[PDB]
């Protein structure tokens, strides 16, 4: 196996929750500032896997400044991570309402449509989020998911041009290598301990790759080994990538086949 | 107005907004999985028609094969929300109507004249749209005399029909240059929700208790009693109120006790699964299915059984939501007998949400308050697996118009969704009356083969069946009108007499005589009567 | 592999920090109270991996009131954590000073010792734990890896006798079983399955028998099974285990053998 | 005080506590791992008895044999604070010593007389104790006699010898009922600490600047010149001084600089690190090793040279600690050249704790403040892996007393650490001095051959030397002890005449003339400003 240490809680991130509780106690600030502040920590809460009391404080930014789409983001996304995707839509929507250049809520929007049944809608938003920026790997990998549910063969040939037709740097791309059959699984991991540099980057790295070999394994219906990687997706506790918090979805909704 | 003075109506600054917000929720929380492509606006649109001319009556053809030509185009105006084809179809009709309106006045001063053999069709919800103006003042020339014809049999002096159909013409008038911008949003709205299935509905902006409670009562055969409650809806609280009146009943020593649930159009879910408890120990009562996928089970988790003498369970057609849950569960444990008609088959549940988001009255504060969305989140289904809609509760004794194919059930209202099955729930059953079936319906078919009233229910059936060709063609004729009204009195008058010498009552001289607040008999009820007590005395 | 779902921080525990986050802002206080207040958050920091925070609370607690025990407790395990077993000692006999019966002052001093060089004296406080209960298999397990620095052959008759004298009830005697030869690996993980209910059940049969695994491969000298097992114990988030500590300490030791 | 009115000592309510506390710390937290058991309570026993009879003169050997039958449970009385046998011991000879000096005050009034042949040995420190109160009684007089006869050598009368005598005798007995029971404490817990290491020690509770700055100077030889820093101590902010000082030298082109630590006992290690990195660019100064195994790098981080011009490093025996750390950076670096005598052997940290607990004030307030402890908690090593500890510096260039095998050095002290030795850091030496060694030695042993100041040294030198076994062996004849005096005052004189002719001053007709302020010359120092040059023509 490749194991990292699991990511722990840093004295920077414990440092900041201190001051925050105090310049958030201390009566001395705009509504304006006391909102950004209460999002800025619902960030670091939500960083940590503390995710009702990240949506306490962006509850608290919304009933101060409802102007915020920032804030609409992140309730979405639990709203996406309790399985509850009709409020998800909803939350999505006031995003790119507020702000319609907020490009991650059509990533957000997108996954969550896709864990909701709606695969052709989950389509038009993935593929919107894709074209902000073809060469980030992961906007193919999550329209990838979206379409091989309909059309394998179709999503097989699409990561292929998206693939052939990107610069190829980023890491992402060798993921993106063995789900086209270019990189034996072997291989993949290779070329992981080798990008890798410390153990927060390891993890990472560990994060994402586990994640989506669980979504593959998946595919050929193996719960047994999706199950085994998703939990070690999750083992990083890198808690505010998309990976984690939808390798626990996945994790959920296997440990409601069995019941 | 004495002319085209009807203001042109125009999308507000909201609307647009409304409209995407509508779109997003129907294109992606509904039950109801469709695509808003071309062949669904081209629905939309013929289902807007429909909604502006029910009767086919005030458009040319020539009006509707214009708008036509757009009408794939109405899936990009609702996710836009610039409704012109909407709005532009509203207006003239707004025009047509307007100049019927004024035609039909100038018509009610020329000669009426009741002694042709011409018909009127009720129904042109299906006919081709009037091809000129010719054909449209002809179908407008049925219409005054429809309407002179329907009140003359109310015996008015062609004087008082003139007075009285101006009045109505002149309001409608009125009526169609007081509609305002939200009306006609409100009518687009509704197009695009009722073509999805009939339950969804747009809601308008606001404009500038123990009366249906359960009623008891005791019934007697010879020396034995049965127990009824008169469920009128499922209201919240309703199993607490059952529980004191199973108390006032259990003691007074009833054989047997009746849900009464005819008519019962629904309510709270949960008082559908608290007062299955009360009959069945523990278990499943009905599997809730959501928009996604996932499946819920509802249970009964007090283990007491506050009642287990002997149950029966009266239904009809308009019997609907919770009351086909209840049914559904009694019939399925084995706990209870199904009697009457077949149920609706409302086997679906729908959510309000508000098209209100917070940061409004912030960003737009000239706006006003938004309106809310109805549509359809969850189905239904029981515990042995089959789903309520459009299928209902069955009874395991089918009053005689149960027989009879009706045109009033979920079945038969616009895209509603079809019928499904999951798997069945895990349950155990309470009973089995598979056993005593057979024998209670030897009995009741004896019974009713005598009893005068279901003579008469059944001599009723062989009527509305036999004369349902003409079902929607109207004679125009007031010699063949005023001779049909009269046989219908002498008919009625007849069953009326028939019975009052069965009862030892003084007979009518005229149907006139009869009391206003008379009280008809309820066959159904008194012939269940005796269904329970044949149940009880087979236990 | 045996793996669980990597705990996460359970909505109670997020609440309670929200309620007391305002209990302990409203000056309506004792200072008795308070301080007893700032203890019972700190053991809830902690519970989540926040070790710095409870820090931060118990300091608190004791500025208030120094009478208190526990929180020394605390204080010394964290700067046994830290690498800093001087001060570790200091804080403990702290602990026994203002309570002799404190018991769990004695296994957090003794492992305190193990990890600082003194094995003699960490066997004389192992073993004063050990006979406060000797039916508590881990308690045996400690002065195991304390007595088997300097002679195994004695530190295995040991253990032999602490399992052959005691009921053999709870799950832990497993672990001692494979220590002592009777049980392969095979069936001591056979065992964990069939033993574990739930998942939070799993997670800390395992945070325990990686860790044990791991200290076991170590003796061997097998660096690199010792710390993916280590990697395993700590990937539970059992935050507040022991083994979850000292299985970080260890991986710390691990990566500076390396540098 | 006239007789046993001397207060009998008892152990206070604190101290049980505050023994239990500094065992915790020695037996836990030292460098030195240590059993505190009967071997080291036996050797603590020992220890504790030579620091109440340093010279084995007051207690009987009886005295010594009874208490000696439970040296072994000293190590229960400091884990438990019960410390009888420490108190029991310290009240008799607390006793013994009142009646010594009772008795040597009698002895005074007996006749002088300072012609026999009696020598007096300096050093009881390992004598067998008298063996009854005859021997004791002739250790005492002695010791009066010694006491009288050193004083009647400075010209005193039998009548003011008996007048100071009696002072001094009645003095110590007014010290020996004014101890208290702290003085007993601190002297059971120094037996303890200072049976681990030498540095070790208690520290008992409080009873009721640019001075040591660093002097900079030149001295020539011709035309050329040297700069020469004398260094105190490693006071923080050093490498500040210093910095302004190579700024001063640099401008009035100096051929050379000298760092002059001699008799420098240490200080601050990052002065030692700092001050390193003036003459090196970046690199490992010296690695730090902690009590549980675990090795640490200080290092330069500034990677600027503020003197490149060559160096010169003079130590003696009593250059310690930080001094040594410096010197070894150096010397191992080849950046500069070391001159002088090997230096202590100060390889070792030590660290002040308190005995206080934040909850004492609370729970005890009866109680005063309690003592600190100071403890080793660090060794020093060399970037070449070797440990300054018991080998210090040894100079490339040793002077004449350096060969002299000394009393004074770490090596010395009881139960100093051990040497030891760990891998090297890696570190690129800044030059290489080998080449220039054999040459600047070749000139060093010329030129000091002829200087008589050097000959003088080399000559006190085989003095010292073959007086070394009458070392602690003096003479109690007034005759013998007058005429060692003159021969000592007339080779002084002598000296300082040879001196003064050399010079052109004035000769001293005798040793009274010479100023209380005269300086002496400082031969180390003069050949060391030559090696300076020596060393700058060569590169």
């Amino acid at each position: 196996e490749v194991l990292a240490v699991p990511l722990q809680p840093t004295l920077q991130q414990e440092v900041i929750l201190a001051r925050m509780e105090q310049i958030l106690a201390s009566r001395a600030l705009t509504d304006d500032e006391r909102a950004q502040l209460l999002y800025e920590r619902g960030v670091l809460y939500d960083s940590l896997g503390l995710r009702a009391l990240a949506r306490n404080d962006f509850s608290q930014a919304l009933a101060i400044r409802p102007d915020m789409p920032e804030v609409f983001n992140y309730l979405g996304i639990y709203l996406t991570q309790a399985g509850n995707f009709d409020a998800a839509y909803e939350a999505f929507d006031s995003v790119l309402e507020l702000d319609p250049t907020y490009n991650y809520a059509h990533l957000n929007r997108g996954i969550a449509l896709y864990y909701g049944g709606r695969d052709k809608l989950a389509q038009d938003d993935l593929l919107a989020f894709y074209q902000d920026d073809p060469n980030d790997p992961f906007r193919s990998l999550w329209l990838y998911l979206a379409e091989q549910k309909l059309d394998e063969k179709q999503a097989k040939e699409v990561l292929k041009q998206h693939f052939e037709k990107s610069d190829k740097e980023q890491w992402g791309w060798n993921i993106v290598e063995f789900y086209l059959g270019n990189i034996s699984e072997q291989t993949l991991m290779e070329r992981l301990k080798a990008d890798a540099t410390d153990n927060t980057s390891l993890a990472e790295h560990l994060s994402e790759t586990n994640f989506y070999l669980g979504k593959y394994y998946l595919s050929l219906g193996d719960l047994d080994s999706a199950t085994a990687l998703f939990k070690l997706a999750v083992a990083n506790n890198v808690h505010n990538f998309v990976e984690h918090r939808y390798a626990l979805l996945e994790l959920s909704l296997l440990g409601q086949d069995q019941d | 107005t004495r002319a085209d003075q009807i203001p042109v109506l125009k999308e507000e600054t909201q609307h647009a907004t409304v409209s995407e917000r509508v779109t997003s929720r129907f294109t992606r929380s509904h039950y109801r999985q469709f695509d808003l492509d071309q062949a669904f606006s081209a629905k939309i649109f013929d289902r807007y028609l429909n909604l502006l001319d029910y009767s086919h009556n005030v458009l040319l053809a020539s009006d509707v094969e214009q708008f036509a030509k757009k009408k794939t185009e109405l899936g990009d105006e609702l996710r836009s929300g610039k409704l012109d084809v909407f709005y532009d179809l509203y207006n003239l009709a707004q025009k047509r109507r307007f100049e019927r309106y004024q035609y039909a006045l100038s018509v009610l001063e020329k000669p009426m004249d009741f002694t042709g053999n011409d018909t009127y069709n009720l129904d042109r919800s299906k006919a081709p749209w009037p091809k000129n103006e010719a054909e449209l003042n002809a179908l407008w020339d049925s219409k005054v005399k429809f309407d002179e014809l329907s009140l003359k049999l109310t015996g008015k002096t062609d004087k008082e029909i003139r007075e009285t159909l101006t009045r109505r013409y002149k309001f409608a008038i009125r009526r169609l240059a007081q509609t305002n911008s939200e009306d006609v949003f409100s009518l687009a709205m509704t197009a695009f929700a009722r073509e999805i299935d009939p339950h969804t509905n747009y809601l308008s902006p606001r404009n500038t208790l123990e009366d249906r409670a359960v009623k008891m009562s005791v019934k007697t055969v010879g020396k034995e009693k049965v127990g009824v409650l008169d469920i009128p809806g499922f209201y919240v609280g309703l199993t607490d109120d059952v529980k004191v009146q199973l108390q006032k009943l259990e003691k007074q020593n009833v054989s047997s006790v009746i849900i009464d649930l005819r008519s019962n159009g629904g309510g709270a879910l949960t008082e559908a699964v608290s007062l299955s408890g009360l009959f069945i120990p523990a278990g499943p009562i009905v599997q809730v299915r959501d928009n996604n996928g996932k499946v819920r089970e509802d249970s009964d988790t007090d283990g007491q059984v506050f009642y287990k003498g002997p149950l029966v369970v009266l239904v009809d057609r308009f019997s609907a939501s919770a009351s086909e849950i209840f049914a559904a569960a009694m019939q399925d444990y084995g706990r209870a007998l199904v009697v009457g008609e077949p149920t609706f088959g409302k086997g679906t549940v729908q959510q309000y949400r508000s098209l209100n988001r917070i940061y409004d009255q912030m960003l737009r504060p000239e706006w006003p308050a938004l309106g809310s969305v109805q549509y359809t989140i969850q189905k239904f289904y029981r515990v042995n697996g089959g789903s309520t809609q459009r299928k209902g509760v069955t009874p395991d004794i089918i009053m005689p118009t149960g027989n009879e194919e009706t045109e009033t059930g979920e079945k038969f209202e616009d895209n509603a969704l079809p019928w499904d099955s999951i798997d069945a729930a895990t349950y155990v059953k309470s009973g089995d009356l598979t056993a005593f079936e057979p024998e209670l319906l030897k009995e009741h078919n004896a019974r009713i083969a005598k009893d005068p009233e279901f003579q008469n229910i059944m001599k009723d059936i062989a009527r509305f069946n036999a004369m349902k060709d003409k079902r929607n063609i109207v004679s125009l004729n007031y010699a063949v009108r005023e001779k049909e009204n009269n046989e219908d009195d002498a008919t009625r008058l007849a069953r009326l007499n028939e019975r009052f010498k069965r009862e030892g009552k003084p007979e009518l001289k005229k149907l006139d005589d009869l009391p206003k607040d008379y009280q008809e008999p309820d066959p159904y009820l008194d012939e269940t009567v005796n269904i329970a007590l044949d149940l009880a005395k087979l236990e």
